[PDB]
């Protein structure tokens, strides 16, 4: 057991994720640390070690969900993904947190052991933050109402195992595998937290000759501010202080850069360039992307502020006209995309053949 | 996805332990139609009124005592009972007062059948206010030969309703040199 | 009497004086003789606008006949200190301090109306007292002349020798002539 | 074989008039979707993704018309939605999962057919939060619906209620993957032009160096809308996560007098044809002079309601005629001239 | 009437009323007429900035856009005899003539 | 009382209280008298420009225009022995007298 | 307390607390002695909150939310006449001494 | 914590948490202590 080390899994996460070095280390160290306790359970150790529940806080299109999905592929323990926007308080018509464990059992194959060794990725944790300032009439059936339920699962509760697979007979095989031994990873983009963090760390500006007046470009990006996040900031956002305390380690992703975006276009197994080349080849035409165009595309995507998703917009637009007339015209062999095409001053040359 | 299908009478007198004071065949049809091919959690007291195992349904009697039969599933706790159903899309609670009171806080729907006949039942359904229960389906029938008194059907779903805010404004105050 | 105007905003309508309304648009007025009291007022306006937006240019109108040198060196130092470029538009008259504060604007953002007049002369002073004190005051005024002559040469592009030969006595320059020396860059005649 | 974008555009031109960009975007999207379905064996390591469109155009431009027109020719299951009815999970309002249910009903319960379909979420601009600023209260109908759809656009497994679609005797949650379903949103985004102007046009102020246009030379709504960027949509009140799932942004153009004239007779179900049917089923002919159509277009443009304005102008010009003509006898045809559109004259009825 | 997801009414109950008159005959109800009185009270307070959702004003206008033009409304299956247990009746509003009405007090000044 | 879709009360409660006194008999309730006290507190505070929405003032006046004249109101589900909830009792307020009392402090000057 | 339509706790809430102390009974609650306090500081330039209380103190039937002992079985919201409750409204009028 | 048996958290849960700790013995239960914390947060300035 524990054959792969943190370094090994980091090398496996780099094949699909480009960047986020600190996040990978935290996710690696925590996964390995949690796995070591799982190897021996209590490890015949008197002192009680604290859990390593992770809180992924990154911008949009940074790779939060991607990390969870790729990590599941190399893992063997059951992994179930849950969306916090579909969970409602108990009794209401919406989903309940209790079924999350049930889903885990399905992936676990009803194996109690494997079940208590799973990982639960709860995405969109920033959408349940209590915002209503003392409503006093309604119920936060999608906010604080769900935060309290999650606390019970991460801090311990019974998870009675029904014989879902084996034909239900009059026999109780429920041993109540406590959920405290499950690694809960909560993701979320926390749009707006940067402003909250700014105020706490705001140097403060004046009007005189000795004041600190800074231009917009001279300010700090959300990535830098998010890195300096603290528990107090998460509370202002609308999260229960007890809830954030259960998650001690916070992994802060960083906004992708031009270099990272250029790599994502060709390096990944299923990058955009390869995706468009595939369909272009499905028709019988070769697609060629000059390296000069790749950097241009990245420059525009950096301004859309949509992360890696911006790349698909720039590419789809550039090829819109071509994809409209190409399936009809004949005697075409290859298409070449140059920097001029991206800017919009040229038309993609065609290798008639 | 729990349900609490019942045959509530005037002043919510379920009268489950004691034999049904009305015996409306239609009320049983509604029950059957909305409880077929799905598990039906019940109580030992309720299981002694029907006797035979309900066909097509995964009968789950919640009796503290050990199991006495082997044609129905036997559970002895509320938390295991819900789990014992499995991953079915809808669960139906047909047990008596104790069962209803225990499952209602975690119930999403209510397949109620409001009978007009008045009886001095000893057991009663829990109290449920209407602001939080948003009805979806409703049917109104009339007394007939087989059905001594009239019987109305209804379905509800627990759903919350939001309310507007004060919409206060931000006034400004001007200051002059003197 | 200064007329009062109203400005429509999302929150509601607000009444401000004509000068204050233009201040919101980064417009500062320099009118009349230059003194310490009005100079500090302009300095405060420049500092206030810098904090609001340190990247938007500032417009400074100049319809003054001149004034105290020290009062005009504070404004000049304040314009060169703040990050945003301070545009200068000559309106009617620009004397020694006004012209010195007209050519000190950001290169490429200096303007002079078609019928505006610009006059440049050397600093004026005088002292009454003992000969020893007269020498002290005489040397100081000669340093201000050299200092101001050098600053004008830097902002206009003319040689220091030419500035010394052109500022000895009053030199009146029209808007078209100012463009050839460097005090201004272009002339505004119409909107487009 | 599969149809080419040109062919699809032709079918979309029989009903729509003057939207070339939107017709191309929708054509390639459908073309790509068709090959992404045909090529189900995935003969490449890559897992071909999908691009979601966001139709941003003014009122009376053909947003909903295009969606309806598409459903006529395509074969894969297609559905239409209304964002005003959708609310976050746990409230009285409709649930986002209901959309899949409506798609399953048109797919005949064939999950495979439903797993590859096209959705059209209309009125997507009404769920936009007031502004980028934080919401003090739970925006059940606003942000709530946005956050609920995030997973549906990128992909997830939705548990549609049992006994849905065509299959009545089912007591088990059916699963449908939303990773190959092309969600085509669409809204009017009234007020976006101002946001864009604040960015593309700056310097407006009082002074000699400021800028003044007088509204004659100022850019039009169409021009401004063609420069829309995600930064603007965020200010308008669309969370960045939602915009990211909608990479393609096709902008429609405000119809012009010339286009309005063609819309009155060229379309399959043109306005003029509709009225002629009424007059004809009763036993009277109806015709419109070319000059009349031009006059109507000018009046409709002033209404600022797009193609809808035409119906109002037409109804008024023939109001009196449609009130007395049903009782009139020995009448065979009516002729509408430019004079009638302005009121100076009355339609000349050809007796016979 | 109020926007969806709020304690107030909804724009779908209007079809329920039309259904009752039609005797739950969807075909008849699909070719009915409606009269929405007091259509001037749901007007948007344009002078206020867009900082709050007018669930009573603009909220109701945004909900009728597709109703008055045509959609597929989902009404609760309520009535004397309702065959669909939970299969909400689908009613097309593309052939239902709507006749709004209001007093529009103050419009004279605007003109 | 406040406009629909807000935290305050609705104008339909007035008709619910009338049923409590009429042993939940709609027929009898449709031939009753009402008295709305403090009718001077739902009057626009000289807010003719209509800057914001007066949910407690003008908004309530706009909701009674059809209750005082006559309409088929949707009474809340029940406050008695009525078992169903969706019933939403329909009462006609076209034969219900409506007295309205207020103090109109200041009207003396206007006159 | 605050007027209706606002987020502020409604005056009817006071009736709820009164019944709870009564142990779900009308006779007792009818013979109860409520004690409002801090009446000062809600005066003019406030007026709205004083308008609602002005009625409760001189008799008004009020709907008591049915929650508590067996969720208050009575299906009529256990109405209670507020014309027999001694309203001992106190407060420290800081400044009245000067006025006098 | 929130309103007792109303919208939000249920205070009754606290008396039940210690019930099992007291081995369902009312005597021991009464002798228990409830350590509430963060009370300064819910304090008014609702
Ligand atoms: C004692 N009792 C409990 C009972 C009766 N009516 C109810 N009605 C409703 N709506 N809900 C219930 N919980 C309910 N429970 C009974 C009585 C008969 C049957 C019964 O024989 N059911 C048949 C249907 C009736 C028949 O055809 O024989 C079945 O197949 O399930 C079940 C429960
Ligand atoms: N570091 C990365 N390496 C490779 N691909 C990336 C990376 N970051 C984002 N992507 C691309 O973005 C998409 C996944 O984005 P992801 O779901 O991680 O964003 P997110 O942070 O979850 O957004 P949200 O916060 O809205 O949930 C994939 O298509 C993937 O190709
Ligand atoms: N380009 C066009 N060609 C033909 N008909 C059109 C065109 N544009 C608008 N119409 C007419 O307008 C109606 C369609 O309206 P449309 O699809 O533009 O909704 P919309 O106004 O964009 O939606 P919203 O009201 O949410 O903005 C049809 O009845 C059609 O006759
Ligand atoms: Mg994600
Ligand atoms: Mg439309």
């Amino acid at each position: 057991s524990a054959l792969p080390t943190p370094h090994e899994i980091r090398n496996h996460l780099d094949d699909y994720v480009i960047g986020q070095e600190q996040a990978k280390k935290v996710l690696a160290v925590a996964v390995y640390n949690h796995y070591k306790r799982l190897r021996n359970g209590d490890t015949s150790n008197g002192v009680e070690l604290g859990k390593s529940n992770i809180l992924l806080i990154g911008p949009t299109g940074s790779g939060k969900t991607l990390l969870a999905e790729t990590l599941a592929r190399l893992l063997d323990v059951p992994f179930t993904m849950a969306d916090a926007t579909t969970l409602t308080e108990a009794g209401y018509v919406g989903e309940d947190v209790e079924n999350i464990i049930q889903k885990l059992l399905q992936k676990s194959d009803y194996d109690v052991q494997k079940a208590q060794r799973g990982i639960v990725y709860i995405d969109e944790i920033d959408k349940i933050s209590r915002k209503s300032d003392n409503p006093s009439i309604t119920r936060d059936v999608s906010g604080e109402g769900v935060q309290q339920a999650l606390l019970k699962l991460i801090e311990g509760t019974v998870a009675a195992v029904p014989p879902q697979g084996g034909r239900k007979h009059p026999q109780q095989e429920f041993l109540q595998v406590d959920t405290s031994k499950i690694l809960f990873i909560c993701g979320g983009a926390f749009a707006g937290l940067d402003k909250v963090i700014s105020h706490r760390v705001e140097t403060g500006s004046g009007i005189g000759f000795g004041a600190t007046v800074k231009a917009k470009s001279d300010k700090a990006s959300e990535g830098e501010l998010l890195a300096q996040v603290e528990p107090e900031d998460l509370i202002k956002f609308g999260l229960i202080p007890e809830f954030i305390g259960r998650l001690p380690v916070v992994a802060t992703l960083n906004e992708l850069s031009e270099e990272a975006l250029i790599q994502i276009l060709k390096e990944p197994k299923n990058a955009l360039t390869k995706q468009y080349q595939a369909l272009f080849n499905l028709e019988g035409v070769d697609l060629e992307f000059r390296d000069e165009a790749l950097d241009a595309i990245a420059k525009k995507a950096m301004a859309r502020k949509t992360g890696a998703r911006g790349l698909r917009s720039i590419v789809e637009a550039a090829l819109l006209d071509t994809m409209y007339d190409l399936p009809s015209m004949e005697d075409v062999e290859k298409v070449v995309i140059d920097e001029s095409v991206i800017d919009g001053q040229s038309e993609p040359l065609l290798i008639y053949g | 996805m729990i349900s609490l299908i019942a045959a509530l009478a005037v002043d919510r007198v379920i009268g489950m332990e004691n034999a049904m004071p009305w015996n409306l065949p239609a009320d049983l049809a509604w029950f059957k139609r909305n409880t077929l091919d799905k598990p039906v959690i019940m109580g030992r007291h309720t299981w002694e009124s029907i006797g035979r195992p309900l066909p097509g349904r995964k009968n789950i009697i919640l009796s503290s005592q050990p199991g006495t039969d082997d044609r129905v599933t036997w559970v002895k706790s509320v938390d295991e009972a819900i789990a014992a159903c499995g991953d079915v899309p809808e669960i139906m609670v047909i047990g008596g007062g104790r069962v209803y009171e225990q499952f209602l806080p975690k119930a999403q729907k209510l397949y109620l059948t409001h009978i007009d006949a008045e009886v001095e039942g000893d057991t009663h359904f829990p109290d449920y206010e209407p602001d939080d229960w948003e009805s979806v389906f409703s049917e109104f029938h009339d007394a007939d030969a087989q059905n001594s008194h009239s019987y109305c059907f209804e379905i509800l779903e627990r759903r919350g309703s939001h309310l507007g805010l004060i919409e206060v404004e931000k006034p400004l105050y001007c200051v002059e040199p003197f | 009497l200064v007329p009062m105007v109203i400005e429509q905003t999302s929150r509601g309508e607000r009444s401000f004086d004509i000068y204050s309304r233009l201040l919101k648009e980064r417009v500062i007025f320099l009118t009349g003789q230059v003194e310490d009291h009005m100079a500090n007022l302009i300095v405060a306006q420049m500092l206030f606008l810098e904090a609001e937006n340190p990247e938007k240019d500032i417009y400074l109108y100049i319809n003054s006949p001149g004034g105290v040198i020290t009062a005009g060196m504070s404004i000049y130092d304040t314009m060169q200190f703040i990050k945003p470029d301070v545009s200068t538009i000559c309106m009617g008259q620009a004397a020694s301090m006004g012209a010195f504060l007209l050519t000190a604007g950001a290169k490429g953002k200096r303007f002079c109306l078609p019928n505006s007049r610009v006059m440049i002369h050397q600093p004026l002073g005088g002292y009454q007292g003992q000969a020893t004190d007269i020498e002290i005051h005489a040397r100081e005024i000669l340093k201000v002349k050299g200092r101001m002559n050098e600053l004008m040469a830097l902002h206009t592009g003319q040689s220091l020798e030419q500035i010394e030969r052109d500022t000895e006595r009053d030199r009146f320059l029209s808007a078209p002539e100012a463009v050839e020396y460097g005090l201004v860059d272009s002339i505004l005649t119409h909107r487009n």
